[PDB]
């Protein structure tokens, strides 16, 4: 998308994930993990709603009939109503064709913005311990066990107390 | 030792309509276009109207039909299909302003004219088409003004209306239309017949014409309504020879409210403020697709069946 | 050793605007308004009418110039300028209105009135203003009655017509007003004369009335035209004594069709559902620029010669 | 201009490239050569087409007349739909006028966003094997002939590969 | 050593609105609503013509408040609240057609219909509810016909008037209905009353019709004022035996300007293209919420006080 | 936010920056300094500027009333032009109500993307001779005087002065 992740750099998304919108998986000698991010979920989810409160607020503006049901119109003035109410139908459907189409545009986008600051904040966290594979995973040269992969996850990572480790497994020397 | 960054996905995805993509696949989606509508008048929190088979126009002159309406207070008014105006077969000029008027106001009142006639003239017409109890009757603010001797001139005569209110007023009267010369001397005589209505703002003449028309409820001969405001502090003055249908009682229209042409029942218990030929309708929703025509504070009828707002990112399933 | 990364450029850049910049080059464009129009009716795949110098309303009391378009089935209906309706001089009450039936119907059938008249009645009234095949006609579809023994009363006569069918009639009556008192007493008589039209939901009447006015066509006299819709089972009744141009047919409109008023010549070739004044628009733009006036499904008018829309990158030459 | 890539970090366009929008450039000891993505390139494209499609879909309103213009119209309604018809095409004007430029933006944004996405997408490729110029350019830090060149266009390149040559370069030791 | 990047942030920011966000803080906003207006009429670079207590009718037939507004040019016209039409008491049929059509000219001409009538004609009635120079008077462009001789019937009378223009002219006649049947045979005899007017593309006829009404500034007669346009080279016929009030001028709408109803005072050192009741709005803005009734070339009116447009990124403050 | 630097991996603004919209803030021995950059700034105030000039152009449509101020409106004709009139008033202050909406989005991610669209461009200036701290910093691994600092800012930078002696500060081995 306009952000090169959601259907882009990671192939697809996670069915099983049913805990939040991002999230998690990590492989450490100790086996596998899942975990849903809540703070960029929370940040997608809140735009969503408010997009949902802006769409519902009522506008409105009473109207009277112009048109009797009952009795008959003269052909002038009811060609003539007919006429307006058309072109203003014309105009609502175009509307509401347009707000759906860029509003669905926008929320599809933000979304695919959301995971791409995660996975940024994730890279920095990291910095010189990981390498990209290319593919949304981040490679740990060191050994990263499960309370490691957890304070990645709640932003408590310290890169200071893995880099000399990590920059050896890198570098393959010194 | 690897961490992988994902997102969710969903196996039953839902389509939407992006800039770009008609076929855009996403894991949420809601309407914005109402369907539904509710198939019964909310009238909850509303004190309502139902004039049944009582036509708006028939509360101004008084129809038996609407001897229950002739006066009362609303916010809103509900017209059925098929109502009554007219009991003695005749039609009103401006006929839909009229209806309108009275379909956009809170209530009405009923004023006495105080208008009195000579022995000469019988004030008491009656007909068969206008049934009150099981006698002939006429309308009840509405006076049928005939010579009391068979054959003999309408003597020329003159009534006045003082609005002595703060307030305009609305009159109504008829113009009788008989159907045979015949009919025509007996009830008014054989003079060339003349009605002229005056005021300080309006001033019009009316001429009773002989014709022959099919029966109607019966009569062949015809009523044709006219109507007025007459402003605070103004006299309308009725010059007339025969013919004329003088008005009893003057109308007048209090504020303001919600006119509803509907032939769904009224249901006491649900709110609404949106209402169409076919109910009400209730949404959130900003679009709807049940009816152009709708009055109140309603949803913009859009030609869509759906339009679906993404509420999730793409889905991209595996 | 390298690998560079880039997008390409275009020597001939257009300029288009965006949210934030009047002038933004960028390599394509495309235009989202029309301003070529064909100046041709472009009728293919529809079943039209070309009235020629025939008008609408002339289709109804049959003008020799509409004898070939008293009955018909179209599905599109064009109108040209400086049509003619009336051959005698006069005017239709509610022209308008009843010029816009015509234009959104698809077609007309006739039914006969089957209205006789007295040996007393010359029904075959005749006039140069209306000329067909070398000699004095009248419209087709009415009758000018007038008394056979030139200046007696003409007689009280009462004609009546029955809508049997199932759908609503169209029926147009004129009156005739003379231009002077020898004319009127030869052709009616000296008696007062009233025309009294009356239905179960229409009564109205009429008088001729002398008057000096000048010369159109040749005649100085005038018929006004009249018309209402007869609903089924309903019956129409004529009450008269001279003065009335009766109908000898009665129009019933037939389904639906566009109406167009247009000047340009017809191309059975070209095929399109947007038509103005200067002929047809054919176009997958969703604006134009050419007429506010125009008439099937057709995009939006535009106050505006050119919205370039975007269709390539930004423009980064050299 | 949004993603910094187009009118951005690099300088400008190659109107040499007329095999499509986005491409490479490269140069090592066979010289130079130049070559269109078109992963990248039909990303834009389709969306292009998509905009087009949407402006082009037509409703299906038949409209009648309400102005004779063979005939007189009365004074007062005359006037009536005068103001109503010019009330209507003022806005539709503006919306036309709107409609264009915010397409205009999001096209120009979202090409801006495809070029950035190669760019990136090569980035990760390559890895710990070359650095960027800050002009669009990687410089590799290994030799890379023509087939190397094409593994990196064509997405095959295995940075494993070229890893410790390309190391000891970017260290500067032998 | 380390280098940090940043943005700016203000105290004080202002609430925008997003898609997402009805509370979105920005460090800096404008406002897209209008929401003053000038009260005065802004004329600078405009001929203008304030009517001040003189209705535009009135410029018509001539009511002595429009004294110095029977001719002129302007580009636009000013109506006040309150101004008067009619001296002596009356209506015109279809006025707010006619009203409309001087509101978007930009000029008058009068020229004489040259009308002549008989010794046994008075044209020069008179009346204290039209005073001119503390005499008794009438409306400038039109005369008062009445029998010379009291109680006499007036002579059936004829006037022609001739468009000899290039354009189009509108005339103006009245009708007298008198308050009485002994006043009638004063002014106009005994006999049978009718006014017949026709042109090659107008045609009808009036009677005056006696009744009694209250008074309107001393009179309970009245007047009612009938209009059409002569095109170029047509003639207009009056045929009459009583009760026509005869034009003896025709009026001639020049070219275009902008009518404006206002109780604003002019001011004529700033300039405006929008006007209201309340008198000008000058904005580069947008929208206004000042009133939605306009004239002019006007933003457009919103419901909304307010609707800021964000000028800075989100503020984020510390 | 889209682009995660406003209101993202900054922790906040700056409000003595009164010189510029974005702007540098560093710390050497010789000890603080800030200074506004102009480019970036520009990008940003231009992109808004064009947004007010097309707010401000005008339609040259002229309306005629067609409701009298001053006398009675007939109520049936009265009725449609009310019904007309407030169909038209809905139409436009929903439009207005979007346009704000939709320019606000816009304006606000804009102004975050000329943020990021900087902080990028210096990234790539230090190349290998700094890290990102996660906040919007550069650790800087060797001294940088003021004349230095200003070199970044100025875009003349040269990372090969200082890369030998970045690398060994990077790798911890002297
Ligand atoms: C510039 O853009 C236009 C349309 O945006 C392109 O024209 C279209 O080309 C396709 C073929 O790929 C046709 O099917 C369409 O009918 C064309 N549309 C129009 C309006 O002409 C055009 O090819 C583009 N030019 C270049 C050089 O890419
Ligand atoms: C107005 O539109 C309705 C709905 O299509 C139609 O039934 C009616 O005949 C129209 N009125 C006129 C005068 O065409
Ligand atoms: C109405 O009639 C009363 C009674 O004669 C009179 O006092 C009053 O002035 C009249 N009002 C008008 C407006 O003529
Ligand atoms: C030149 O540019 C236009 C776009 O403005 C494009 O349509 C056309 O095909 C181009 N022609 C050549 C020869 O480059
Ligand atoms: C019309 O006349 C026919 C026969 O005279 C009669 O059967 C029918 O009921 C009449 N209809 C009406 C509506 O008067
Ligand atoms: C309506 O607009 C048309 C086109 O400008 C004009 O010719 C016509 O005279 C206008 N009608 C009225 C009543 O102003
Ligand atoms: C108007 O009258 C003159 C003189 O009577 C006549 O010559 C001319 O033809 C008339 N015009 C029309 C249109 O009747
Ligand atoms: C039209 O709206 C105005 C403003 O609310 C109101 O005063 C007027 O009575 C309305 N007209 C009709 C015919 O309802």
């Amino acid at each position: 998308g306009l952000f090169g992740a959601i259907a882009g750099f990671l192939e697809n998304g996670w069915e099983g994930m049913v805990d939040g919108w991002y999230g998690f998986r990590h492989q450490n000698a100790q086996g596998t993990g899942q975990a849903a991010d809540y703070k960029s979920t929370q940040a997608a989810i809140d735009q969503i709603t408010g997009k949902l409160n802006r769409l519902v607020e009522k506008t409105n503006t009473e109207f009277e009939s112009i048109e009797s049901e009952f009795s008959e119109i003269e052909h002038q003035i009811g060609n003539v109503i007919n006429w307006t109410k058309d072109s203003i139908t014309d105009i609502w459907t175009y509307q509401a064709e347009l707000l759906v189409a860029m509003e669905n545009q926008h929320t599809i986008d933000m979304a695919d913005s959301e995971m791409l600051n995660l996975y940024e904040r994730v890279r920095k966290q990291l910095r010189q311990n990981a390498e990209e594979d290319g593919k949304g995973c981040f490679e740990i040269y060191h050994a990263c066990d499960d309370s490691c992969m957890e304070s990645i996850r709640n932003n408590t990572y310290d890169h200071s107390q893995y880099r000399e480790e990590a920059l050896l497994n890198r570098l393959n020397i010194n | 030792d690897k961490i992988c960054l994902g997102h969710h996905a969903v196996a039953n995805g839902t389509i939407v309509k992006t800039l770009t993509n008609e076929q855009e696949e996403v894991t949420n989606a809601t309407e914005t276009v109402e369907s539904t509508g509710i198939n019964r008048l909310c009238m909850k929190g509303r004190k309502h109207k139902d004039l049944g088979n009582c036509h708006p126009i028939g509360m101004l002159i008084g129809t038996p039909a609407c001897d229950l309406h002739l006066t009362g207070m609303w916010d809103t008014l509900i017209e059925r299909e098929n109502a009554i105006a007219y009991c003695y077969p005749g039609a009103t000029v401006n006929v839909e302003a009229l209806r309108q008027k009275i379909m956009e106001s809170g209530g009405i009142n009923k004023i006495s004219t105080g208008f009195t006639y000579g022995s000469s003239i019988n004030s008491a017409g009656t007909t068969r088409a206008c049934m009150r109890n099981g006698g002939n009757s006429f309308y009840a603010e509405l006076k049928w003004l005939v010579s009391k001797s068979k054959g003999q001139n309408f003597p020329q005569t003159t009534n006045t209306y003082r609005n002595t209110d703060t307030a305009e007023h609305l009159i109504m009267w008829g113009i009788h239309h008989p159907s045979s010369t015949q009919e025509k001397n007996d009830l008014y005589g054989t003079q060339s017949i003349s009605i002229s209505v005056g005021s300080s703002t309006y001033r019009n003449n009316f001429v009773p014409v002989v014709g022959a028309r099919p029966q109607v409820n019966g009569q062949s001969g015809r009523i044709d309504f006219h109507w007025t405001l007459v402003q605070p502090g103004d006299n309308i003055t009725f010059s007339h020879n025969g013919g004329l249908i003088a008005p009893s009682r003057v109308s007048k229209l209090i504020g303001r409210g919600l006119g509803i042409q509907s032939d769904a029942p009224i249901d006491n218990n649900c709110e609404s403020k949106c209402f169409w030929r076919g109910g009400s309708i209730n949404t959130r929703l900003p679009f709807q697709n049940l009816s152009p025509r709708t009055v109140g504070q309603c949803p913009k009828y859009v030609n869509r069946r759906s339009l679906m707002l993404a509420t999730g990112m793409r889905n991209v399933p595996e």
